[PDB]
DNA sequence: TTGTGGGAGCTGTCACGGATGCA
DNA sequence: TGCATCCGTGAGTCGAGGGT
RNA sequence: CCCUCGA
């Protein structure tokens, strides 16, 4: 019902997701297990105008 | 019968599309087999 | 930040967010930035960028999109490879794999029920986290946090364990195996034999 | 006032989650089980939150929902096949199970012999005439219905039945090794 | 589904390499 | 940002028969 | 898999 990350690529040291998105594994832990939000997109034109 | 002359053996990541192209149906129920008839429940892990 | 400014950005928690990021991810752009950093830079930034490039350059060869690192569908191993056998006593013995898949199924279905009932976001988020954790156990138990335990506080062997160690398939069943036309017995000297 | 009800929920019931989880851990002793049971309690509690009388202590109400879902869990597990999870299924266990199964752990030799001729039976069948051997083979080796056996040998049903009963008689005579197997 | 309400264990292991994270 | 810490890896073979 | 034992 909800997508799920493969633990091989999140927690397997070195975090391949961390290297992929240039994210600290600490922050990936916060995100994936619902401790903190992440900004997925932003409308820069609307913000500017 | 396989002649057992495979050139190469290759991995990659499976896509959800690949995972569904392998599957013969979704396991929707957690029940395994009937406590009475010892038969695999429908849509379960042994369906 | 969402009450105001809400229609100016999208934010979210969890694997769905990671999936969105991977969707918006420009692999050529980041690969070029990293190549630049490793060519014209020096020091530990050079080394960390070489590390980070080993992943992106690999995802940059013959398709292989990083989207495969996030899953919407979990494959379920054939049931012969995860047997369930009746025991003397009327009790059953199941491989751990079935308990793991069963926890995944239970939590996914409970999440379906919550989504349908329009439950509070805190509760549905709890269920999504639990689903992530149960798939993490199914794939590699104990790798993050506590391992799912069976009776006697025994960690259930996941799909990763089935492959690793001197008990996994490689060392226990492929590089050596039990054979037919073979026997065993005590040895005695027998000095009358020829070499 | 539906969204008002769910907001009242997020205000009142959610801060009780820590104590409710402590209790679920007390009565399950397995943290994954306690999380499952607490989320079940929350489903069963948000389903009927109108049925709770605002103002009274909702700690005790939610605790009763918790204890009742635990009791239903115990009663439902008592009605399931009792499963013990093992890291590996033992060879002794495979064999013990095979002792009461419709097909045993068959050996390569058994399979090989079954794929080799059964000389006493093959010779007896070859003694029959062609029509009789074919009728008995189609009838009670392949199990076809009599009309189909007719349609394969393009003879009426009556004469297939004749050939069948008389080939059965002839083979019953030919097989004195029934006493060796009967 | 209403006065109350946090587990049972556990460390009595060691050497090494490298990411992680922290000031 | 330069390391210190924390984490994750590995730790012999084959046998017997009794157990969850 | 664990327990006790064998070389």
């Amino acid at each position: 019902a909800a997508p799920v990350t493969h633990i091989w690529y999140f927690k397997g040291v070195p975090s391949r997701l961390g290297y992929l998105l240039d994210l600290a594994p600490k922050d990936l832990e916060k995100i994936i297990y619902f401790a903190a939000y992440v900004i997925t997109s932003v409308d820069e034109e609307m913000r500017h105008n | 019968l396989d002649v057992n002359f495979f050139d190469e053996l290759r991995i990659g990541l499976a896509t959800a599309e690949d995972i569904r192209q392998w599957s013969y149906g979704e396991v929707k129920k957690p029940e395994t087999i009937n406590y009475r008839t010892l038969k695999p429940e429908k849509d379960g892990l042994f369906c | 930040l969402v009450d105001r400014y809400g229609e100016y950005f999208t934010g979210a928690m969890g694997a769905e967010s990671i999936q969105k990021l991977i969707e918006n991810f420009d692999i050529d752009a980041e690969a070029e930035s990293l190549r630049d950093v490793i060519r014209n830079g020096k020091g530990q930034k050079k080394l960390r960028a070489l590390k980070r490039l080993k992943v992106v350059a690999a995802f940059q060869q013959s398709g292989n999109s990083p989207m495969g690192m996030v899953l919407d569908a979990v494959p379920v191993i054939p049931p012969e490879l995860r047997p369930m056998v009746q025991l003397d006593g009327g009790r059953f013995a199941t491989s751990d794999l079935n308990d793991l898949y069963r926890r995944v199924i239970n939590r996914n279905n409970r999440l379906k029920r919550l989504i349908d009932l329009g439950a509070p976001e805190i509760i549905v988020n709890n269920e999504k986290r639990m689903l992530q954790e149960s798939v993490d156990a199914l794939f590699d138990n104990g790798r993050r946090g506590r391992p799912v335990t069976g009776p006697g506080n025994r960690p259930l062997k996941s799909l990763s364990d089935l492959l690793k160690g001197k008990q996994g398939r490689f060392r226990q069943n492929l590089l050596g195996k039990r054979v037919d036309y073979s026997g065993r017995s005590v040895i005695v000297v027998g000095p009358q034999l020829k070499l | 006032t539906d969204e008002e009800l769910t907001a009242r929920f997020e205000r009142d019931a959610i801060p009780l989650l820590d104590q409710l989880y402590g209790g679920a851990l007390r009565m399950t002793r397995n943290p994954a089980d306690a999380e499952d049971l607490l989320q079940e309690t929350m489903v069963k509690a948000y389903a009927g939150f109108r049925s709770f009388r605002h103002g009274t202590n909702l700690k005790a109400w939610l605790y009763r929902i918790l204890t009742n879902t635990y009791i239903n869990s115990y009663r439902k597990k008592q009605r399931q096949p009792a499963e013990y999870p093992t890291e590996q299924i033992t060879d002794w266990q495979l064999a013990s199970n095979a002792e009461h199964s419709s097909t045993g752990l068959r050996s390569a030799e058994v399979e090989a012999l079954e794929a080799l001729p059964d000389t006493e039976i093959k010779e007896a069948l070859q003694a029959l005439p062609e029509e009789f051997r074919m009728a008995v083979y189609y009838a009670d080796v392949e199990g076809f219905p009599y009309k189909e056996i007719a349609e394969i040998m393009d003879t009426p049903i009556g004469t297939v039945m004749s050939r069948l009963h008389r080939g059965r008689r002839q083979l019953r005579g030919l097989l004195a090794d029934v006493a060796r197997d009967r």
